[PDB]
């Protein structure tokens, strides 16, 4: 899977760059593709061969690439270049098409909000039932992307994790909700644990304790 | 083609009839 | 101006075999590549494979090779795939697209989709809820209810002998590797407004046929 | 290595999916956007034989020239199945190049000899995904907008004895012919040729022919009787059905005082005959403006006759499939697995 950044955001009529890091045996071989998903449609392609464009599709929008990675300069932004970005790329590798991780571009809007996290440990009327549910909860943000990681003594959980998609709130905000569900005795045997949630780069912790 | 047509058309001027595709030729 | 029509079950048990239909009115399907590309919700893009309008040359994932057939009716006008033995983690959105594909160039593009179709791998019948409370969060705190291991959509929400009804999301539901939903609403509050103004969530389940008066801290 | 094979081959075309033009508008329905970067592979010290008659692609080509013509133009009086009056509006026509291509497994193979005559053996040979551009022109008589020859005037047959195949003749000058019709009668127009481009060719032309026929006297003459169709050289220009009286063209007087600009006395027709079928056709009263064609001459189509000292050369036309076969000569389609 191509590497590219999870959110991108500028004012009305401002370029910005969307990268598309690969490797030899893709970028290094292939030509890029780009595909320009608004929500909640389906993909439609924006640009192909490294840099062209199906006809009714702005030269604002402009396809590059540079030994093993690509990007999509966009100018003069409106609101309706508000959606979801993908590169694609063909790979001799693993003889793949190759997407890139994806790119959301928000178009403002507001100010730029971080945000507020919350962490419940299971309920004792959960608890009873041998079981456990924290849920953690990211609220009031803009842009809507967050990368959300639950620890455990420090250790990575990556197992009986889930993690609902950025919803917008009443107030045009942003908020997300993760989910760690574990075995009654999961939750006793473990001291610290710990939701922590990255919004434009940087990383907002808090722990519970059996 | 239709050849028959074609043959009896050129023999008007002494010719033979010949299929050039759809069309008639007379040789 | 080139058409794609995705069709499927929508609903599929897992271990079944996943059958997805994709129509292309207008012949030019004997002449072009297609591809058959998923989207989990809320998640990455996945190509899957293609196959030649003729062909039958296909090139799939190979870490899909094992379950992924493609195959071209070509006198019906459909492109279509078979996955066999389904899990929870093949549970996305699936559409097909044309695919433009010189070889030793790379431009392996797609440039005319489908609109989509979603599927849904669970195998569980129609359930009730498990309403759990939640409790007191930040500088200005935040509380609610977690509607935990649920099938089918939809549910409710409100909370205080009911009495709240405005700084109130309810989160869409995530989809349990056990085949269940579950979901959180939740009340950003002053930190005042605890202790005695105490709240009390409205969940419903209509198909299931459940509610619940639960109180918080 | 590689079975001559067959195999439906897909169309790389440029067609911009926002032109009313009929061809684009089939090309974007049918055809993919083009390569941005065709590779040849030069097979060396292989050789393989070429048949420009009996290659598939050409079939497959012409089978898409029907298709599009048979969505694109319908006409008002259709003398085919009974009574058929159907729309017949007024839409752009333009010819695009068309690269038909071959999916991973099969292979075009491409013939390098330089002469190559279309036909037997090609030593100097190449591997590509994809032809040369290619325009779906429908002529008689004259090869428009084709490819001109690398370097010396090919003469190409199935059989060069025998006088009922078809010869096809490739040139390597290309030869304007400028084609008008005035705006404000509607049924009459001019092809306007240069003189003294067209019979310093023609010559050129002639001395290739002698060439395969033993030095003999090479004589051309209007062709002996037939349809309206290939007796005048018919073509289409901006949807518009040509007959042009190409009788001033091929003179013998010239190959002296021959200079001057030769025009043909055009005349476009409603009823007409079919290329696709058996039958007739009936289309609108011409369009309003100057109806013009820039076209660039690159072939003749050619008829021989029966044997003394002379040998008689009448323009060839009506099996359609030979305007392909001008062009996809040097190629063949290969299966590699
Ligand atoms: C054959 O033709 C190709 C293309 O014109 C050229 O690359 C090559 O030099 C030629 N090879 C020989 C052996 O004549
Ligand atoms: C074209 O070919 C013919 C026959 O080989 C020859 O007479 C003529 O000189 C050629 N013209 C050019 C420009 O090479
Ligand atoms: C093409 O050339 C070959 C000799 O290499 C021969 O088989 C044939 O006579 C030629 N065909 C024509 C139409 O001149
Ligand atoms: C071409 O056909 C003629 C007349 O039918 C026949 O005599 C001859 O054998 C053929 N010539 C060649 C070169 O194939
Ligand atoms: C083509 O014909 C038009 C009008 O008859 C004329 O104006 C123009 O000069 C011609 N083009 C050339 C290249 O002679
Ligand atoms: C025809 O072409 C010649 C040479 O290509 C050129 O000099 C001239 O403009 C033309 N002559 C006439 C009489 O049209
Ligand atoms: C074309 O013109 C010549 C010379 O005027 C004339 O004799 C002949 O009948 C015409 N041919 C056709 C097929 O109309
Ligand atoms: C053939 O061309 C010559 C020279 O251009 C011309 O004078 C003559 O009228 C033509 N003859 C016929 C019968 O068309
Ligand atoms: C051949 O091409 C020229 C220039 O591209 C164009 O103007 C003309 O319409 C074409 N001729 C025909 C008969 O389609």
């Amino acid at each position: 899977v191509l590497t590219q950044p999870p959110s991108v955001s500028a004012a009305p009529g401002q370029k910005v760059t969307i990268s598309c890091s690969g490797s030899s045996s893709n970028i290094g071989r292939s030509y890029v593709s780009w595909y320009q998903q608004v929500p909640g449609a389906a993909p439609k392609l924006l640009i192909y061969d490294t840099n062209k464009r199906p006809s009714g599709v702005s030269d604002r929008f402009s396809g590059s690439k540079s030994g093993s990675s690509a990007s999509l300069a966009i100018t003069g932004l409106q609101t309706g270049d508000e959606a979801d970005y993908y590169c694609g790329a063909w790979d001799g590798s693993l003889n793949v098409h190759i997407f890139g991780s994806g790119t959301k571009l928000t178009v403002l809007g507001q100010p730029k909000a971080s945000p507020l996290v919350t962490l419940f440990p299971p309920s004792s009327e959960e608890l009873q039932a041998n079981k456990a549910t924290l849920v953690c909860l990211i609220s009031d943000f803009y842009p809507g992307v967050v990368k959300v990681a639950w620890k455990a003594d420090g250790n990575s959980v990556n197992t009986g994790v889930e993690t609902t998609t950025p919803s917008k709130q009443s107030n045009n905000k942003y908020a997300a909700s993760s989910y760690l569900s574990l075995t009654s005795d999961q939750w006793k045997s473990h001291k610290s644990y710990s939701c922590q949630v990255t919004h434009e780069g940087s990383t907002v912790e808090k722990t519970v304790a059996p | 083609x239709n050849l028959h047509f074609c043959q009896l058309r050129c023999k008007s001027l002494g010719l033979l009839g010949r299929c050039a595709x759809t069309f008639c030729a007379c040789v | 101006e080139v058409q794609l029509v995705e069709s499927g079950p929508g609903l599929v048990k897992p271990l079944e075999t996943l059958s997805l239909t994709c129509a292309v009115p207008g012949g030019s399907i004997r002449r072009n590549y297609w591809s058959w590309i998923r989207q989990p919700p809320g998640k990455g893009l996945e190509w899957i494979g293609h196959s030649y309008g003729s062909g039958g040359s296909t090139n799939y994932n190979p870490s899909l090779e094992s379950r992924v057939t493609l195959s071209v009716d070509t006198s019906k006008n459909l492109f279509s795939l078979k996955l066999t033995s389904v899990t929870a983690a093949d549970t996305a959105v699936y559409y097909c697209a044309r695919t433009v594909w010189y070889y030793t160039s790379g431009t392996h593009y797609f440039d005319h989709w489908g609109q989509g179709v979603l599927v849904t791998v669970s195998s569980a019948s129609t359930k009730g809820p498990s309403v759990f409370p939640l409790a007191p969060s930040e500088s200005t705190a935040a509380l609610g209810c977690l509607v935990k291991d649920y099938f089918p959509e939809p549910v409710t929400v409100s909370w205080n002998s009911g009495s709240l009804t405005s700084g109130v999301h309810t989160f869409p539901a995530v989809l349990q590797s056990s085949g269940l939903y579950s979901l959180s609403s939740v009340v950003t509050v002053p930190s005042s407004s605890l202790g005695t103004q105490t709240y009390v969530c409205n969940v419903n389940h209509k198909p299931s046929n459940t509610k619940v008066d639960k109180r918080v801290e | 290595v590689w079975k001559d094979a067959d195999t439906t081959l897909f169309c790389a075309s440029d067609a911009k999916a926002h032109e009313t033009e009929v061809h684009n508008v089939w090309a974007t329905h049918a055809c993919v956007p083009t390569d941005p970067n065709p590779q040849e592979i030069h097979l060396e010290n292989v050789t393989e034989n070429f048949n420009m008659w009996k290659n598939n692609m050409v079939e497959q080509m012409q089978e898409d020239v029907i298709s599009l013509w048979d969505q694109s133009l319908q006409p008002c009086v259709k003398l085919t199945g009974s009574v058929i009056k159907q729309a017949c509006p007024k839409i752009s026509f333009d010819p695009i190049p068309i690269h038909y291509c071959t999916p991973a497994g099969y292979v075009i193979l491409k013939c390098n000899d330089k002469n190559f005559n279309g036909t037997g053996p090609c030593k100097n040979v190449s591997s590509v995904q994809c032809t040369h551009g290619i325009k779906p022109v429908v002529s008689t008589q004259l090869l428009l907008n084709g490819s001109l020859a690398e370097e010396e005037i090919i003469i190409r047959s199935e059989n060069l004895t025998n006088n009922a195949k078809t010869i096809i003749v490739h040139l390597n000058k290309s030869v304007e012919i400028n084609c008008t019709r005035p705006s404000n009668d509607i049924r009459k127009a001019y092809c306007e040729i240069n003189g003294t481009k067209w019979n310093k060719v023609l010559k050129q032309v002639t001395e290739k022919l002698k060439e395969h026929f033993n030095n003999k006297t090479i004589i051309f003459q209007p062709p002996s009787g037939g349809d309206l169709e290939i007796t005048m050289h018919s073509f289409n220009c901006r949807g518009e059905f040509f007959y042009c009286n190409t009788t001033q063209l091929f003179n013998n007087t010239c190959i002296k005082g021959c200079n001057g600009t030769i025009t043909l006395p055009c005349k476009i027709k409603q009823i007409i005959n079919m290329w696709q079928g058996t039958g007739q056709a009936m289309y609108a009263p011409p369009i309003d403006g100057k109806i013009n064609c820039v076209s660039n001459i690159t072939g003749i189509l050619l008829t021989r006759d029966g044997n003394t000292s002379n040998e008689t050369f009448r323009p060839g036309g009506g099996n359609i499939k030979d305007n392909w076969r001008s062009e996809l000569y040097k190629y063949k389609v290969v299966q590699i697995e």
